[PDB]
């Protein structure tokens, strides 16, 4: 009958179902939350 | 005193039986709901991203 309140010709996507895309980015890693390694951190690790 | 029955006449507020397989007449109200459902049904999702079944 309906999906997420949508009826008829409906095209659902990731954000429509509160989902992430294939090419999606996360929050960068900080001192309190885990995440992607920053460019500066990678450069510092490579230089060390 | 005269009334509709006294003169073999239909009552001022009279109704006919619903139509059948052989005789005509009114249609049942839920039949009207049915036909109004057939025309412009908007019943569910016809196709989801071009996919059916
Ligand atoms: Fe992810």
């Amino acid at each position: 009958t309906s999906i997420n309140g949508k009826t008829g010709i409906v095209d659902l996507f990731a954000s429509d179902l509160d989902a992430a895309e294939i090419n999606h980015t996360h929050a960068e890693a900080t001192t309190t939350e885990s995440g992607f390694l920053s460019i500066d951190d990678k450069e510092k690790l490579d230089a060390i | 005193l005269l009334d509709a029955e006294d003169v073999h006449a239909a009552k001022k507020s009279h109704t006919h039986e619903v139509a059948t397989y052989t005789t005509d007449g009114f249609m049942s109200s839920f039949d009207k709901q049915k036909i109004d459902q057939l025309v412009s049904p908007e019943a569910g999702v016809t196709s989801i991203n071009g996919k059916t079944g």
